[PDB]
């Protein structure tokens, strides 16, 4: 797995891998590995899917109640709060999540990473995976925060191809979303191989 | 990895801790803030494993201004201390042990200063300076060598560079730029953090 | 172990009508100071005083429960205690943790205040109290002062000699152990007065 | 007083409680079911006051029921039925017989007929249902007690239907399953004020058999069972 | 004395029909459904010329499709609202799918004779609640209404009241009403009438309206979206 | 435990123990609050002082937190608990969301404790009446009200306790755009107002002030007679007018 | 079980049941007990209504520990369930100090226990107030407890059918410098005023406190003193 | 099960409770108790009730107690009832001494006992406590403290109080003659001993049927002290000879 | 001792526009025994939607009875069938709920769509479900899954046309795929049950293989 994340002027952007493998043996390659939580958030997959999908299925449930009852949505850092106190009370069971909340509260743009040991932090750049390590490399050097959005696409984008070419339980399709002041857009989906071409 | 310093002087307390987060090969931020504002005059430095030393600072200050906002004045340091390692031995021996280590500087306006110590077993020690981590290993002898109990303010700002420095040094991690602050008569107050390029 | 995780050293001897407790003074983590004045005795009312080793989140536990109890025990009816009936106490507080237990070997010296007959004690880890005229000795350097107080002990004793006597063989003592020293204190009880005293050691 | 609580005989042996529990029977819409050879109905008048509630429901392929007193109380010994049937086919693999069934809800209405602070169920129900034996018709009240009939009915002035049956109860165990119908929906047909006639909007209907699992019709398929009528 | 699950010489439980009684204090609220959605209208009995009327909120939202107008106790009224919100969402949650107004309807009315003192009563519950609802929203099978009592016997209508004077209002409401009839004919039909029924006036702020069409999500009606039809 | 009903309906609904409840505030304290411009006001008084009593200890004007106070007109026991209660929810709250509360947030939670024990077994109503005010986010000061049924509603000048018909009656005829323009009228409004129920003058008044982020405030006598003596001014002046 | 209180407070500010409790010691077989110097004394009167009862099965001064007594005023059912908590919680005093427990202390207890059942859930008080004899540190102790929890230090009391009789002849009599032989004497006379009939043994019993240990006296004595 | 209760808890029709206004009614026939607080100490007199043959001072002393080393109180109701809030409160500063290590204020240890008995007339069913207290201490925040007490959860401090029998009379009698901080511990106890036999029903004092305990701190240490006979023999002659004056 | 068993039991799904199929071997097994040639694998649920399931027995077993149990509870609570959709995500929750004592069953849907289209959920044992156009969970999975890839994705083929399944295609194809997964897996064979899903209702088959 590889998922990675970044924020500058225009808001956020997000970008995964669509590998799943058992051992040794690719399962499929397929999946959806960026959660559309609500028309404002977006989360991440790593480690255990079924974890990082029912937990995230239930801080979306609490997020629509909260909006309900006090008639105001909620934001990033009160979400991550509860995600994170909600699998503290099972530390040391097995479970394993790697996740990132991204969002545009009152305040501005906001990233914050959490995990199941119980870590949270912000920041600004941010890469989680068994190929993360490859991608840092890409990411910071080429970044900044004055940045257009039409190279902030093909950033993410070699990072994701880089890792997925060294790392062997990482490839197949890549998943790029951007949130704005509205909501966030499904921008593209491409493929390895049709970006092995692309360049040389 | 970690380390938190704690000096104390005739009028003044002076703190400072390392910022940063990891894991495992990379950090992952060079921001980070292992303090915590109890109350005007009181702060406490925590340290140790990964999801504990939030919930148990967050527990204390809740309890704290609570305190504050119930009877009408604040709590004394030496009160705040004991209360902590009471709560700490007794989470001790139960389901969810914590495991931390913590520094309380703070100031009064009857007994004046104070720095305290803690073990993750609930010591409670007293010195007028002390410090955590591997790197205290490199830099206890130097203030036992140069550290005098009428410390003026820069004096104690150059021997935390000396300290800074022999780090830089000798260590193997990186631990490249800290955040220090001070507290007086007044209240606390934020320096300039101590950074090295 | 872990009762050697921080070390500690406690003593206490009788004489002809006073009594006398000794401790050393240093706190460390298991191989490395921190501050060389730890309080390991308390006073448990007048004429009466108990001193603990071992583990230190542990003795101040026991100190402040000890405290508690000891307080709700004078305001209920009004009398200093007595050194056996503490001695009771504290097996009950350490046997109610059979399962789960503490980590510290407590002491015990005092009088009497109706004949001013001196009293010391030692208990164990879950309760098993030696009352001995000779002496008592609780911590890591045990070896070193038994042989050290049964050459050189005497029946009656003056205050001065026994000041004289607990100090030397502390010293001695702990000069051969390295998870405890950095200074010495001694109390010495009377009749009327109490002296309270610190001697020159060694700080390597 | 004896008439404020359910744990007080009277002088004569009587619980006030649950005689005026069973009074709430006779103010609800009224409700018929007879007994043939080889199948089994139901009917109902849904009072419509301009609209009603539901007066029929389904507990099991072979096993349904009618209800007349208080809706709140009687989806509870439906929850029940259903669980009881659902636990008897995990188990054994094998659909829950009636006589059971019915044993176990006379036991489970019972106890609040015996201590403080409770209140016996003010519902009385008719079951059919179909097993090994044939068909089954069953009563039950508020009281634990549960009878096995050829047919009946309950809800007010039923007494004119009991009288037409018990007239007219020599001539089942042989008619066809539209015969069966008339019957029932002419039987019906006296519990009104002789100033309304049966029609679309008021009757509800539901047949079980060997060869089919308690079917219900609505509003819109009774007409086929109207024709056929008299003054 | 007596207690609370005590019968009475008629069939009929006596909290409950006491209950009944105070619903005819508060005040009054119509709801109307048609082929392309619904309407919800209610009063708000203004007292004093200082209260904010901005904080008086009769007409909640249970989702995006769902909604709700009570009369009686509002204080009352707010145990069971979350509680149906509460539901729906745990459907979402297992079925990846929307609820039901009629499964709505039921779950609410699951709780309403829930109350006894045999019981070591941890939920608290002693006796019933003094509310009158009316819900209402679009479903897989058009738009639904329906009309809860405190007694828990949901049934559905097409078009109600309810309220003090919730008993010549109905008789005009049962006039005016035919099954091609559209919104905005019901919609100044349940106008009028609040109009012929009211004491005071009727302004814009003295109501709340809101409506479920099919196609949209539940809406409530701003100051400057009203006063553009009161001028009849 | 104990599990017995003790407010129960009535032929009339009439829920008899919150009737009751509502009596005691008709004999408790008056308190009156005022939502002005750029601050909020709270006039407490009816204090029955005795010359032997430190004013510290009773006081009635309470904080829940730095952004909100509050004042009561009831059963002084049942209030304490109250506000107790209800700064553990603030520091709560301020636990998990990482921003302070808002005035609602807290009105909503002290009426559904309110509620809860009218439908409780074992437990008996408050006897309570509150009068909260806040400082929200954006300024945008803010009055509420309680009541022990459980209800709640926003005014903008409202009076509870004995005598607080006259003042109402007495507030609705002067609350006015041009009567609200600085600080210093504010005050003066609660001072008239409270010298109708008032028995002998200036002598009891507990006034404060909430301003954007002074968090608080209790004036001296000094002013209080300085006030006082400027409305007989005020009331001579236009006593000769008429 | 009930959860509610049956002892309440009336319009003028007392509570009822306490002084209706109070009213059964009235008929309580007359008790004295009186205070020396080496002592204590307690003697109570038996009221056996025929030949065909028995002596030695029925007791009323029943010890609690080896130094310390008691005897009772009223209903006899009532007055063993005090017994046995007073000799376990005496035991418990032990277990924990490993010393016998002081007089005071078990006063104080038994009248929190006493007081306990007052408020509680479906109960009513005590019909019985005790008077109880110890020695401790070299000095004897002499205490009465009521069925409210309230006990007081007495010195030379008496209680049962005519204690306004019997307080005003032991104030009359009280010298202070007795000894443990005529303190005795006093005791029986005392009791000898609220006696029908024609007194014996059997129809009394005896309890002393000296630095020895609490006993009881046989036929035989109680034979010998009633021997002027 | 319901024919047997009187539900305990309950507002009357015109919003009291009757119980605790029962419970005062009480409360005013019990042992007279008056504070006073001087800029030097902080002293409190009592009655006494009991006179007959019996074995007085055997305790430190029968209506004055002590919670901790700087603290004292003198319940003035029902004595069953109180011999267990004594014990309420040593528990409650013992554990705040176990939890922050210092002395325990006395405005929380007042409250955390008013609102032990405020339950008891809202929750349960049960009798609530007939005792209303006068609590003495000194503290290094405000100094020397006297606060009051009343059977519903109810407080409030003073400069100078007195309740039990006959407590409006001296109330009355004590707004005029006390000057504010023109006052010492040498003229409080004269004004004591004063309106003590300017209440009391009997002629005047024996020194006998009274009672005094004086809070001061001497050398750091806080002293808490009752007076011989002796002394007080002296006070009730210094007093008659005053009056004499006149 | 060992809780759990293997058994063997490969399974397989298809999904067409109109039409879906599902099929299994027909055998059961302890290590190098054989109990039985008569064991189906596949269940109907309603008349759009049927399942298979492979690994351990017993749990296979309780969890259709469960599946069973709660599609009456929905359809008596809410008056209506449950689609497929539907029961995916109440399984991925049924699932779930056995987090630290999990079943060892791979399970897969296969039905129609809301539409008409065709519709299937690969499952794992903890509940991480994704929709799939083909899917060969089980044993043999690593022999089947290569293959379906080529010749219904048309992976690695250049030139070659889209040209849309059809039903009989499928039919023989999966035939074929099944008879060739015999000879070299020993956990397979001695027949083959084919359930098919269209717009009229659901049909079976029945085809014989080698018996080792």
């Amino acid at each position: 797995t590889t998922t990675l994340a970044f924020k500058f002027r225009h808001g956020v952007i997000v970008a995964a891998d669509s590998r799943a493998t058992a051992g040794a043996y690719i399962a499929s390659q397929t999946v959806k590995k960026v959660i559309e939580i609500n028309p404002y958030l977006l989360g991440t997959m790593a480690g255990g899917a079924a974890d990082c999908s029912f937990w995230e299925r239930l801080l979306a449930r609490q997020c629509r109640i909260y909006e309900l009852r006090n008639k105001e949505r909620i934001s990033v850092a009160a979400a991550s709060k509860l995600l994170a106190n909600m699998v503290y009370q099972y530390k040391g069971m097995g479970l394993s999540m790697g996740t990132m909340i991204c969002g545009w509260d009152k305040r501005g743009p906001g990233l914050y990473y959490v995990d199941s040991e119980g870590n949270r932090i912000s920041g600004a750049t941010f890469s989680v995976g068994s190929g993360s390590v490859y991608a840092y490399g890409v990411m910071d050097r080429g970044y900044s925060y004055d940045l257009e959005v039409e190279q902030a696409y093909d950033l993410a984008r070699r990072a994701i191809y880089q890792a997925t070419y060294r790392d062997a339980y990482s490839g197949g399709a890549v998943n790029l979303y951007h949130v704005r002041e509205d909501g966030w857009i499904r921008v593209s989906s491409d493929n390895v191989a049709d970006l092995h071409e692309k360049y040389s | 990895m970690e380390y938190l310093i704690g000096i104390q002087g005739p009028d003044y307390v002076l703190v400072a801790s390392d910022r940063v987060a990891a894991s495992n090969i990379v950090q992952m931020k060079d921001d980070h803030d292992k303090m915590f504002k109890m109350s005007e005059k009181i702060l406490l430095l925590c340290v140790g494993e990964a999801g504990d030393t939030v919930q148990f600072a967050e527990y204390i200050q809740k309890n704290v201004q609570l305190y504050k906002m119930r009877n009408g004045y604040e709590l004394s340091p030496t009160a705040a201390a004991n209360f902590t390692r009471r709560n700490l031995a007794d989470c001790l021996r139960s389901r969810t042990p914590y495991h931390v280590n913590l520094l309380l500087a703070g100031y009064d306006e009857h007994e004046g200063p104070a720095l305290y110590y803690m073990d993750y077993l609930a010591a409670l020690a007293k010195a007028p300076f002390a410090a955590h981590g591997y790197g205290a290993f490199l830099t206890l002898s130097i203030l036992d060598r140069y550290y005098t109990p009428t410390i003026s303010r820069e004096r104690a700002v150059e021997l935390l560079r000396k300290c800074l420095e022999e780090l830089q040094k000798r260590f193997i991690l990186n631990l490249p730029t800290f955040s220090v602050r001070i507290i007086d008569k007044n209240g606390i107050h934020d320096l300039d953090n101590i950074s090295f390029p | 172990s872990i009762m050697s995780y921080n070390g500690g050293a406690v003593m206490a001897m009788k004489g002809k009508n006073c009594v006398a407790i000794a401790a050393d003074r240093r706190f460390g983590i298991q191989a490395q100071l921190v501050t060389t004045d730890f309080q390991k005795i308390f006073p448990m009312g007048d004429r009466l005083y108990i001193g603990l080793a071992g583990l230190a989140t542990d003795v101040q536990t026991v100190a402040q429960r000890l405290k508690f109890r000891l307080n709700l025990y004078e305001l209920k009816e009004g009398r200093q205690i007595k050194p056996y009936t503490l001695m009771s106490m504290v097996a009950n507080l350490l046997y109610e943790k059979r399962f789960g237990p503490y980590y510290t070997e407590p002491v015990i010296a005092g009088l009497d205040p109706k004949t001013f007959k001196p009293f010391i004690c030692s208990l164990d880890l879950i309760g098993c109290p030696m009352v001995t005229d000779d002496f008592v000795v609780s911590g890591t350097c045990a070896e070193q002062m038994y042989g050290m107080c049964e050459s050189l002990w005497e029946p009656n004793m003056d205050p001065d000699h026994l000041f004289e006597t607990i100090s030397q063989a502390m010293l001695n003592a702990v000069d051969r152990d390295a998870v405890s020293g950095m200074g010495v204190i001694v109390h010495i009880i009377e009749k009327d007065k109490i002296t309270t005293r610190t001697l020159k050691a060694r700080m390597d | 007083q004896y008439d404020n609580d359910v744990t007080v005989w009277s002088p004569q042996g009587r619980i006030h409680q649950i005689e005026y529990a069973m009074e709430a029977v006779k103010q609800g819409s009224a409700t018929v079911g007879l007994k043939s050879k080889t199948h089994a109905v139901l009917v109902a008048l849904k009072r419509a006051q301009a609209a009603h509630q539901k007066k029929i429901l389904h507990v099991d392929n072979h096993i349904g029921i009618s209800i007349a007193g208080l809706t709140a109380d009687a989806r509870l010994l439906c929850n029940f039925m259903r669980q009881e049937c659902l636990d008897s086919r995990f188990v054994f693999d094998r659909p829950l017989p009636v006589s059971r069934l019915v044993s176990l809800i006379g036991s489970k209405t019972q106890i609040p007929t015996q201590r403080y602070g409770r209140r016996p169920y003010g519902v009385g129900l008719l079951i059919a249902g179909y097993d090994d034996m044939g068909p089954h018709i069953f009563q039950t009240c508020p009281s634990a007690n549960y009878f096995d009939c050829r047919a009946m009915s309950i809800g007010a002035r039923s007494q004119s239907a009991r009288t037409y049956l018990e007239r007219h109860m020599s001539e089942f165990m042989e008619c066809n399953l539209n015969e069966l119908v008339k019957h029932g929906l002419r039987a019906l047909r006296e519990t009104l004020p002789a100033e309304q006639d049966l029609t679309t909007k008021n009757v509800s209907i539901g047949i079980v058999g060997k060869d089919l699992e308690f079917t219900i019709y609505d509003d819109d398929d009774v007409s086929p069972f109207l024709e056929g009528l008299e003054e | 004395d007596r207690g609370v699950n005590t019968f009475s010489p008629e069939g009929r439980l006596f909290q409950v029909e006491y209950d009944i009684e105070a619903i005819k204090l508060g005040s009054t609220a119509i709801g109307i459904q048609t082929s392309e959605g619904v309407c919800l209208a209610v009063e708000k009995r203004i007292t004093s010329p200082l209260m904010e009327p901005s904080s008086i909120e009769k007409i909640v939202e249970i989702d995006a499709h769902i909604g709700c107008a009570m009369s009686g106790l509002i204080a009352d009224a707010k145990t069971l609202i979350d509680k149906a919100r509460v539901e729906t969402q745990n459907h979402w949650f297992t079925y990846n799918e929307t609820m039901t107004v009629e499964s709505v309807t039921q779950a609410v009315s699951n709780l309403a004779l829930q109350f006894g003192e045999e019981d070591a009563d941890p939920g608290a519950m002693s006796r019933p609640f003094g509310v009158a609802l009316l819900f209402g929203g679009v479903d897989e099978k058009g738009p639904q209404l329906f009309h809860m009592d405190p007694s828990g016997t949901f049934v559905q209508c097409d078009a109600r009241a309810i309220g003090s004077a919730s008993e010549g209002a109905q008789s005009s409401l049962q006039e005016l009403y035919h099954k091609s009839m559209t919104l905005k004919e019901a919609i100044k039909s349940s106008l009028i009438i609040l109009k012929q029924v009211m004491e005071e006036k009727l302004n814009a702020t003295n109501i709340e309206l809101a409506t479920v069409q099919p196609g949209q999500n539940f809406h409530m009606f701003t100051k400057e979206e009203l006063e553009e039809v009161i001028k009849d | 435990s104990y599990d017995r009903a003790i407010t129960v309906f009535s032929p009339d609904g009439h829920l008899f123990q919150v009737e009751y409840a509502q009596e005691a505030v008709k004999k408790g304290s008056t308190a009156v609050g005022v939502r002005g411009r750029d601050i909020v006001v709270l006039g407490v008084e009816k204090k029955s002082v005795a010359k032997l009593q430190d004013e510290r200890t009773v006081r009635k004007i309470c904080a829940l937190d730095d952004n909100v106070c509050m004042a009561f007109a009831g059963l002084t026991a049942d209030a304490r608990i109250v506000i107790n209660r209800a700064r553990v929810e603030c520091q709560s709250h301020r636990l998990t969301v990482e921003d302070p509360v808002t005035v609602e947030y807290i009105t909503r939670y002290i009426a559904s404790l309110k509620q809860r024990y009218t439908q409780s077994n074992g437990r008996r109503p408050f006897g309570i009446s509150a009068l909260i005010v806040g400082f929200d986010f954006d300024g945008t000061p803010r009055l509420y009200q309680t009541d022990p049924s459980g209800t709640y509603h926003a005014w903008k000048a409202n009076a509870i306790g004995r005598g607080a018909k006259s003042v109402r009656e007495f507030l609705e005829k002067n609350y006015t755009d041009e009567a609200i323009e600085t600080d210093d009228l504010t005050i003066k409004l609660v001072i008239k107002a409270l010298l109708e129920v008032v028995q002998s003058g200036g002598k009891n008044i507990e006034l404060a002030v909430m301003r954007r982020d002074q968090s608080l405030k209790i004036l001296n006598p000094e002013e209080i007679e300085k006030y006082v003596a400027e409305i007989e001014k005020e009331k001579e002046e236009n006593e000769k007018k008429k | 079980g009930y959860s509610f209180s049956l002892t309440t407070f009336s319009p003028s500010g007392k509570l009822v049941q306490i002084e209706y409790a109070l009213a059964a010691v009235a008929g309580g077989a007359p008790s004295v007990g009186i205070k020396a110097a080496n002592g204590v004394v307690l003697a109570t009167e038996k009221k056996q209504k025929s030949i065909l009862y028995d002596e030695r099965s029925v007791h009323k001064v029943e010890p609690i520990t080896k130094h310390i007594g008691l005897v009772y005023s009223g209903m006899g059912p009532d007055y063993r369930v005090l017994v046995h908590r007073a000799r376990k919680l005496a035991q418990q005093y032990y277990l924990v100090y490993q010393e016998p427990i002081p007089t005071a202390q078990l006063v104080q207890r038994v009248a929190s226990v006493m007081q306990e059942y007052t408020q509680s859930g479906g109960v009513r008080p005590f019909g019985v107030s005790l008077l109880i004899c110890g020695w401790n540190e070299g000095r004897p102790y002499l205490f009465q407890s009521d069925p409210s929890g309230a006990y007081f230090a007495w010195k030379a009391t008496a209680m049962g059918k005519n204690y306004v009789n019997g307080k005003t002849f032991l104030e009359k009599r009280y010298n202070e410098d007795l000894e443990l032989e005529d303190a005795i004497h006093t005791a029986i006379l005392t009791l000898k005023e609220s006696f029908e009939g024609q007194m014996t043994e059997d129809n009394i019993e005896v309890g002393i406190c000296n630095e020895a240990g609490f006993r009881r006296l046989t036929p035989t004595e109680v034979k010998d003193y009633l021997a002027a | 099960s319901r024919r047997y209760d009187s539900r305990t808890t309950i507002f009357s029709p015109e919003g009291r409770l009757y119980q605790v206004e029962y419970a005062m009614e009480a409360i005013g026939h019990a042992g007279t108790c008056l504070g006073i607080l001087a800029n030097d100490g902080v002293l409190l007199a009592a009655e006494r009730r009991n006179i007959h043959k019996l074995l007085d001072e055997v305790f430190f002393s029968e209506k004055i107690y002590k919670l901790n080393e700087d603290m004292a109180c003198s319940v003035a109701g029902i004595t069953s009832d109180a011999n267990v809030l004594t014990n309420e409160l040593r528990l409650i500063a013992q554990r705040y001494l176990l939890q922050y290590q210092e002395p325990i204020p006395c405005e929380q240890l007042v409250t955390a006992l008013c609102d032990i008995k405020q339950a008891y007339t809202q929750f349960g069913g049960k009798r609530p406590f007939g005792v209303s207290l006068l609590y003495i201490g000194w503290d290094k925040h405000y100094g020397f403290q006297l606060y009051q007490s009343d059977p519903s959860g109810n407080y409030g401090g003073w400069k100078a109080t007195c309740i039990g029998n006959n407590s409006a009379a001296a109330v009355s009698m004590l707004k005029q003659d006390y000057k504010e901080g023109e006052m010492t511990l040498k003229s409080a106890l004269a004004l004591a001993i004063k309106v003590l036999n300017k209440t009391m029903d009997v002629s005047k004092l024996s020194a006998e049927k009274v009672e005094i305990a004086t809070l001061t701190r001497e050398n750091g240490k806080t002293v808490i002290r009752v007076l011989k006979q002796k002394e007080v023999e002296q006070l009730i002659k210094k007093h008659e000879e005053e009056e004499a004056k006149a | 001792f060992s809780p759990y068993v293997f058994n063997g039991g490969t399974i397989l799904a298809i999904a067409g526009e109109d039409f879906a199929i599902v099929a299994s071997d027909t055998r059961l097994s302890e290590g190098f025994s054989i109990h039985t040639r008569d064991s189906p694998k596949c269940y109907k649920l309603t008349d759009k939607t049927v399942i298979g399931c492979s690994g351990f027995h017993g749990d296979c077993l309780t969890l259709t009875k469960i599946i069973e149990a709660r599609l009456k509870m929905y359809k008596h609570s809410n008056n209506k069938a449950m689609t497929t959709g539907a029961i995916a995500a109440m399984l991925s929750t049924i699932l779930y709920s056995r987090r630290f004592f999990p079943y060892y069953v791979y399970n897969i849907i296969g039905g129609l769509d809301e539409e008409g289209k065709g519709a299937v959920y690969s499952f794992d044992p903890v509940g991480s479900y994704q929709r799939d156009s083909f899917k060969a969970g089980g044993s043999a999975s690593a022999m089947l899954q290569p293959l379906l890839d080529n010749q219904v994705g048309f992976k690695n083929m250049q030139n070659v046309e889209h040209v849309p399944l059809s039903l009989d295609r499928a039919m023989r194809l999966v035939k074929d795929v099944f008879i060739s997964a015999a000879e070299r897996d020993v956990y397979t064979g001695d027949a083959l049950r084919i359930c098919i899903v269209t717009k009229e209702g659901i049909r079976e088959e029945t085809v014989s293989l080698r018996k080792d």
